[PDB]
């Protein structure tokens, strides 16, 4: 509860990780609550009035991660599901048992008949996330089957980059990993300017390529044998992925038609639906969806984003009316116009990848990278046809949806696939004084089609308390999922309007909320809650997203923000704020618990070059990325025991990873790092390259505390905010 | 001897006329009865005639460049030559400087007055063979004609292009090779694409056009993996095939690759066109297709706008110079009537069958691929013949397999006749049979035909005919005239004519009309005495063969499908003389023990108990064995050692229909039928107004009354 | 010429199989759905209903209902011969779990069989009621 001064500490971070915090709830309200992994809110004490929640100057919602894989889940396979006759809310733990047989709904208030089928003991009310098996009403036909579609791009950039090398051989030893049963079925196409598909029959020697020319007006070519059955027609498959790679080696095609493509695509997958895989590496410039060139800007251009054409969005919404998702890999070394091309896999609720400048023999860094993330996405759970809804208690009301999706009519989210590293985000308003109520309740509920062929309903309850203070919403304020509401108000600003007002809207949002704070109490006195406010948003406006003087070319920053909207918000926060250790004196303070493994626990540094050493080597964690920089002047013994190295000029320059070496010190980083990666699915490459000049050192753009020639520093914000909070 | 004469220039020429005395003045020109007509044959083979490798002599004359030959005056003193049409006098070329009276040049002997040169001076272009293929079609039928396709890839020539262009719903135009993939473009069978269209979508040799040493391994596998149309055929529906398309697609490939050029579309057709452009019936197997009788009384919906579509590829490919098959083999019909033109307008075939599962096709087939005594295809391609014509001799027209060019000069007639207005005429394909019909107009007699070509060897040929017959003397005019009257010559051109007129519309009022007046006057009679009328030797067979063109299938068109009628006009508006005597008037033989096989009449009075005939129709060999010999046969007289003279007799008209059997290309249908059997129809409906003698008795009362 | 395939426990209308390929299907599958409700153990065990344009087809065998739609002028004889081949595969495979199973569509699977028998009818190389009626 105590109030602190910014403008004396300078080392507010803790050396321990960042935990959300508990909601101030009853001890046994509280225990029955959500996990705050998959169910999050900004304020976990919600504002009774619009009017307090207007004065506090903090945005309302909602941050989810609704598909995450589970160490466990509660299956319940009930005769009947148990849901409120009013609002169709779910039996969920918060509920209110009076009669023994009827219980009271906490959204609605509306009180129901418990049917015959110590009814407080039903799993239903004793765990916040449950899935159950949805009956036949829960369906609009029969669960549809595995269905996936690869479309590569084969023109001759394409072929340069040596991107079907790899993905060609991640399919075949992921082919039996792939996510369903008998039922899985399976099909290939490749487009320059003419669009390729491939018919597989085991009465013939070999798959055959039919070539559609009539761009203008495309078509399906066969009637069967396209999406053909996994589980049968293994060995077709297998022999067709061995010899992709080599059908375009001579290739002299230049252009690609993308647009004309993705229809034909579109037409194969229309009757069932599926997943859509694409890969793409230059500009659409054939046929419909034909986009512009467009010249890089450069650091000395002002913020003066949108998508050039409606294309590619006219597009996802009939994909996502056949339950057809698309996930667009972007392989490109020059300019392609993602600001229309994602509208692909934002309004389908697939998601983008993008590995710039791919190149087999020239960017190995990117090459593990892909190789990495298809192991993820091939291998990770699915489901199909889904949707969510998300309810709440009586007087909350949603007005704004964040991530891949298309919100159907009476806000319900369409989800032609669902995936378990999308994350979404809403932001709600008080429409009626919570006067009545003390507690108020989230409930998301998400129908989808399970890979086995199973209607399932998953859903996620969350139980929030009502307070009418100013001082009383400051306390709940969770400053970690305020930036990351913030960080998606902010993406639809800069398409809405400008970068300038989305970056100035992210200053006021800190400016505000200190000003009030200000006023219902010298220096720049915060709350506990928000004393990491000024640094997360700072780092917000030095993320790639919202960079301003910076070299950042146009597709670096579109694909920025992409993982502003889909990613979760703890990967979220480790992209912007990165985690700083210094890893070249690991001791004993660790982990040791995990039997034999000790695993060290060095403090998080904050991100400033006054925190590093040219006397050590210092690890940072990104999320999706691991870089280890190792200072000039570093220690022998770091050097021999766990680079493997006699000196710091015989460091390679591309290292994909640590040796295992025979030393205790190469045992404690690499328990450490082992330790890292485990808390994660999406391994994250190591790459030790960063040294002190490898021309590779955007290790020092994540310094966001320090100033640069075009930013202010952590303490130079601090400055700024004062100035403007008793202005 | 007359008779002598007209064999041995049609042995020489290739050409018969229907007279050999032309009228001296415009006063019998006008009032000839039947026109002055040749039916010259342009590739008619002889005994080795020595290929003569020079360079064709050019008349200094620029309008007339007619070629040098026997008719030309020779001086060997001044070392000239007097041009015998537009009488130029010429200067001999440098290679002819040491000619002399006993060492000349072989085209000023009579014996060499038709001739070939060889022309060697660009680089030889291969040859193309496009095979185009219908899926629509039964499990059985479509794996011989994959079997029958294959035997053809063994076949030709190591420098041949080859290209597959498979269709069912849709159509594949497949790239050869391409290593462990076989890929192939597809297109809509339902909109139609000009050349330029499927340039720009498809991108010597090509892709799709490989020679058949580096690709016949690949497309030998490929033919063997052709499977059915894959779509489904839903209950009480025809297969939706797309021949008006994939025909498009197959001429529009060859149009913008090797235009100009010599090269075969070979179609292979199991059924009607049920879709897009060039569509001859629906889909729903409760419509019957198109009969003559739908025909006349306008229910027959696609024949017009499906004919139009076929007579534009036909123009469009003919006019590139590219030859047009069509195989059609199914139960039904298949739309003969409607793509007749591809096959007509150019020099290609047409082969009409039940299945392609049959004897009939496989062996028709391989004679299509027949070659020579050195290993070359008897075929030619992209024919340029020209005729060159006497100052008083004008070209009404052609009425055969060929397309004008449109050619003007001092030799073509303001009144036409079937493909007339030129002086030149293209025939994209020919054969040593391939036979025209030329038509003469009257304004010694000389006529020069020159014919240039693509061998089968890749070597450019130029064939050279020149002929000459007699102005009829001033004061013998139509007593010479009369003499040197070919009937049989005549009664073809004649056909030729009538089977034109109704294939491009009454014809029999036409056709007796010149019957009598030809009767009238080449006739001896008194007026009003029908019994005191003859005809000469030279006219008394005329009378007869009008009869049995009349009756005929040719002109009779009912009682036929419209596919079966087009097929029979397409052989006869092609076949020389010997053989089109045989389709106008089938010739009949007679086989027993008392005596040995002779010729006998088409009459019912040769129809004996104790008899075996055999009728060769040209499209049909039939065996009648009658009521007396069946009986011996269906007994088992023949097995019994006591009777090898019954062995005899019932297999002495099938040895000599097995010669007969293998000469001629369309392969003709084996009929062995009895009295009583079904298959006897076929005798009885060519045999017997109503019969000859009545027929004859009406011609004689209006040959002695008004003129 | 075109089929919508369904096998239903009779008894509750359990689904527990079905095939269905468009490229509406709306309005049939819930007229087929009705009828899965209708049916009891006095429903008569072969039977055809006109629905206008379509027309559907189902036996009853052993408790299991197999419903089979198509345009009306697909041969009867045709429709009631695939039913039977699809009971007698079902009924050895699954017959003996059909009564104890609760999840709809608990043989998703026997969607491969479905379409490769369906395959060999829709390509040619008892009772008779309106179906209104019955709804
Ligand atoms: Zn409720
Ligand atoms: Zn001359």
């Amino acid at each position: 509860l105590r109030v602190v001064n910014l403008l004396q500490e300078r080392n507010m971070l803790p050396s321990t990780p960042l935990k959300p915090p508990v909601p101030n709830l009853h001890e046994d309200i509280q225990k029955l609550n959500c996990n705050p992994e998959l169910f999050r809110c900004t304020l976990t004490s919600i504002p009774q009035t619009q009017a307090l929640l207007n004065k506090a100057k903090l945005p309302l919602g909602l941050l989810l991660h609704p598909f995450k894989d589970l160490v466990q889940l509660p299956v319940v396979t009930s005769s009947t599901i148990v849901r409120c006759r009013s609002c169709r809310t779910y039996i969920n733990p918060f509920v209110s048992f009076l009669d023994q047989r009827r219980w009271k709904c906490n959204l609605c208030y509306r009180v129901n008949d418990v049917p015959e089928e110590e009814p407080h003991r039903r799993p239903e009310v004793q765990n916040a996330t449950i899935e159950f098996m949805a009956p036949s009403e829960y369906m609009l036909r029969p669960p549809q089957p595995p269905v996936y579609l690869f479309v590569f791009d084969v023109s001759h950039n394409a072929v340069e980059t040596g991107y079907l090398n790899s993905v060609c051989q991640s399919l075949l030893d992921n082919l039996d990993l792939l996510p369903g049963n008998t039922r899985t079925k399976i099909g290939f196409i490749t487009f320059d300017s003419t669009i390729h598909f491939y018919g597989l029959q085991e009465s013939l020697s070999q798959p055959q390529m039919l070539i559609v020319s009539d761009i203008e007006d495309v078509f399906i070519p066969m009637p069967e044998n396209l999406l053909v059955n996994l589980n049968e027609s293994k060995e077709l498959v297998q022999d067709l992925l061995k010899t992709l790679p080599q059908m375009f080696t001579k290739t002299l095609e230049t252009q690609s038609a993308l647009g004309p493509a993705l229809q034909a695509a579109f037409k194969l997958m229309s009757p069932t639906g599926g997943r859509m895989s694409v890969f793409q590496t230059q500009l659409p410039t054939l046929g419909v969806g034909a986009l512009k060139p467009r010249e890089e800007p450069n650091h000395r251009s002002s913020a003066k984003m949108t998508p050039s054409t409606d294309f590619y969005k006219k597009l996802a919404l009939d994909c996502s009316g056949q339950q057809v998702a698309v996930d667009l890999f972007l392989l490109s070394g020059q300019y392609s116009d993602l600001a229309s091309l994602g509208c692909i896999s934002r309004y389908s609720a697939g998601s983008v990848y993008y590995y710039p400048s791919y190149h087999h023999q020239h960017n190995p860094v990117q090459v593990q990278k892909l190789q990495k993330e298809l192991q993820r996405y091939l291998t990770r759970k699915i489901g199909f046809e889904a949707v969510m809804r998300i309810r709440c208690t009586k007087g909350l009301s949603i007005h704004t949806f964040h991530g891949n999706f298309f919100v159907r009519s009476t806000d319900l989210l369409s989800l032609p696939n669902v995936n378990p590293d999308a994350g979404y985000a809403v932001q709600m308003s008080v429409e009626e004084s919570l006067t009545d109520t003390q507690l108020v309740s989230f409930q998301s509920a998400l129908l989808y089609t399970s890979s086995k062929g199973e209607r399932r309903i998953r859903v996620h309850t969350l139980c929030l308390p009502v307070v009418s203070t100013l001082n009383d919403v400051f306390l709940g304020a969770d400053v970690q999922a305020i930036s990351g509401l913030l960080a998606n108000m902010a993406v639809d600003r800069s398409m809405t309007a400008s970068l300038s007002d989305a970056r100035d809207a992210l200053v006021n949002a800190v400016i505000d909320s200190l000003s009030a704070y200000r006023s219902s109490v010298p220096g720049l006195m915060v709350p506990f809650s928000l004393r990491l406010f000024p640094l997360f948003v700072l780092a917000l406006l030095k993320q790639k997203s919202f960079q301003t003087g910076t070299n950042a070319r146009l597709d670096e920053r579109i694909f920025a923000m992409c993982q502003v909207k889909n990613q979760p918000l703890v990967y979220l926060m480790l992209t912007t704020h990165p985690s700083l250790y210094r890893v070249d004196n690991l001791s004993d303070e660790g982990a040791l618990n995990i039997s034999d493994r000790t695993i060290p626990q060095p403090p998080i540094l904050q991100l400033s070059v006054e925190k590093l050493s040219r006397d050590g080597a210092f690890l940072m964690d990104a999320g999706s990325v691991l870089m280890l920089w190792v200072g000039k002047n570093c220690t022998q013994n770091f050097l021999s025991q766990v680079l493997g190295v006699q000196n710091y000029a015989s460091i390679p320059q591309p290292m994909t990873d640590l040796p295992e070496l025979d030393t205790p010190e190469s045992a404690r980083i690499i328990a450490f790092i082992s330790w890292l990666r485990e808390q994660r699915p999406f391994f994250p490459i190591l790459y030790v390259i960063a040294d002190e000049s490898p021309m590779k050192a955007n290790f020092l753009q994540n310094m966001i505390e320090d100033r640069t020639e075009s930013a202010l520093s952590y303490y130079e914000f601090l400055l700024h905010i004062q100035q403007q909070v008793n202005k | 001897t007359y008779l002598e004469f007209i064999q041995q220039n049609e042995e020489r020429d290739g050409v018969r006329f229907s007279w050999n005395v032309w009228p001296s003045s415009r006063l019998e020109a006008t009032r000839m009865v039947v026109p002055v007509a040749a039916l010259f044959t342009p590739l008619k083979e002889r005994p080795d005639l020595p290929p003569i490798q020079y360079e064709p002599v050019l008349c200094s004359r620029t309008t007339c460049r007619a070629v040098l030959n026997p008719l030309c005056q020779v001086d060997y003193r001044a070392k000239l030559w007097a041009c015998n049409f537009c009488y130029q006098r010429n200067q001999f070329p440098p290679s002819y400087a040491g000619i002399s009276e006993l060492n000349q040049p072989a085209e000023l002997l009579p014996q060499f007055s038709s001739i070939e040169y060889v022309v060697l001076r660009g680089p030889q272009m291969p040859l193309i063979f496009l095979y185009v293929v219908d899926t629509c079609m039964e499990d059985e039928d479509l794996q011989a004609l994959k079997e029958s396709m294959q035997m053809s890839l063994s076949l030709l020539p190591p420098t041949a292009l080859v290209g597959l262009i498979t269709f069912g719903r849709m159509v594949q135009v497949h790239e050869l090779g391409c290593e462990g993939i076989s890929k192939s473009y597809v297109f809509r069978g339902t909109k139609d694409l000009s050349a330029k269209q499927l340039q720009e979508m498809l991108g010597p040799s090509n892709r799709f056009l490989q020679p058949v040493q580096k690709i016949d391994m690949n497309l030998t596998d490929l033919l063997g993996e052709l499977q059915r149309d894959p779509w489904p055929v839903p209950q009480g529906k025809r297969p939706l095939r797309s021949s008006g398309v994939a025909l498009s697609i197959a001429v529009g490939l060859l149009e913008c690759t090797f235009p100009n050029t010599g090269a075969r579309i070979m179609m292979f057709i199991g059924g009607p066109a049920t879709q897009g452009p060039g569509m001859v019936v629906g889909d729903e197997l409760k419509t019957p297709i198109r009969s003559w009788h739908d025909i006349d009384k306008d229910n027959a919906k696609y024949v017009k706008k499906g004919t139009k579509h076929f007579e534009a590829l036909a123009n469009r490919a003919a006019t590139t110079g590219h030859v047009i098959d069509i195989y059609a083999c199914a139960l039904d019909q298949t739309g003969l009537l409607e793509m007749k033109c591809c096959p007509n307008l150019t020099g290609g075939y047409m082969v009409m069958g039940d299945s392609f599962n049959t004897s009939l096709f496989k062996q028709t087939f391989q004679r299509v691929f027949t070659k020579d005594m050195h290993g070359q295809f008897k075929m030619g391609f992209g024919g340029t013949l020209e005729i060159k014509t006497s100052r008083e001799i004008k070209i009404s027209g052609a009425i055969g397999p060929c397309v004008s060019l449109n050619s003007k000069g001092p030799c073509v007639s303001e009144n036409e006749i079937g493909t007339g207005g030129t002086c030149q005429w293209k025939i994209c394909g020919l054969s040593p049979t391939t036979t025209l019909a030329i038509y003469f107009e009257v304004v010694r007699g000389a006529i020069q035909f020159v014919t240039q070509y693509q061998h089968s060897s890749g070597q450019r040929r130029i064939r050279v005919t020149t002929i000459a017959r007699n102005w009829a003397d001033a004061q013998t005019q139509i007593q010479n005239i009369a003499a040197s009257f070919d009937q049989e010559a005549a009664a073809i051109l004649m056909a030729r004519l009538a089977i034109y007129r109704a294939e491009t519309e009454d014809v029999l009022r036409w056709l007796d009309r010149q019957l009598i007046r030809l009767c009238q006057k080449f006739g001896e009679y008194h007026k009003d005495d029908p019994s005191s009328f003859r005809f000469s030797e030279t006219f008394s067979l005329y009378p007869q063969f009008m009869f049995h063109l009349r009756r005929s299938s040719f002109l009779q068109v009912f009682n036929n499908s419209p596919d079966e009628s087009s097929y029979y006009r397409h052989h006869f508006m092609r076949q020389d003389l010997t053989q089109s005597l045989i389709m106008i008037q089938p010739i009949l033989y007679a086989y027993s023990f008392s005596g040995p096989p002779e010729p006998v009449l088409l009459d019912s009075s040769s129809i004996l108990a104790d008899r075996i005939l055999l009728m060769d129709t040209f499209f049909q060999i039939l065996i009648y064995h009658g009521e007396t010999i069946a009986q011996w046969r269906k007994s088992g007289y023949q097995d019994m050692p006591e009777y090898e003279n019954f062995r005899h007799l019932l297999q002495a008209p099938v040895d000599d229909a097995q010669e007969i059997l293998h000469s001629r290309f369309p392969m003709p249908r084996y009929i062995d039928t009895e009295h009583g059997g079904s298959q006897a129809r076929f005798l009885l409906s060519k045999v017997n107004d109503v019969s000859l003698q009545v027929f004859m008795d009406h011609l004689k009362k209006l040959a002695v009354s008004s003129a | 010429m075109v089929l919508l395939t369904m096998i239903a426990r009779v008894a509750d209308g359990l689904p527990l199989a079905a095939s269905m390929q468009e490229d509406d299907l709306q309005q049939y599958q819930s007229q087929a759905k009705q009828l899965f409700r209708k049916l009891n153990e006095q429903s008569p065990t072969r039977c055809t209903l006109e629905a206008g344009a379509m027309t559907f087809h189902y036996i009853i065998e052993q408790g299991v209902c197999y419903l089979v739609l198509c345009e009306a002028a697909f041969p009867k004889k045709l429709a009631f011969a695939y039913l039977e081949d699809l009971h007698s595969e079902f009924d050895e495979q699954h017959g003996k779990k059909v009564p104890t199973v609760s999840r709809p569509y608990s043989f998703i699977e026997f969607d491969t069989f479905i379409q490769k028998t369906k395959k060999l009818y829709i390509d040619s190389r008892i009772m008779v009621a309106n179906i209104e009626e019955v709804l």
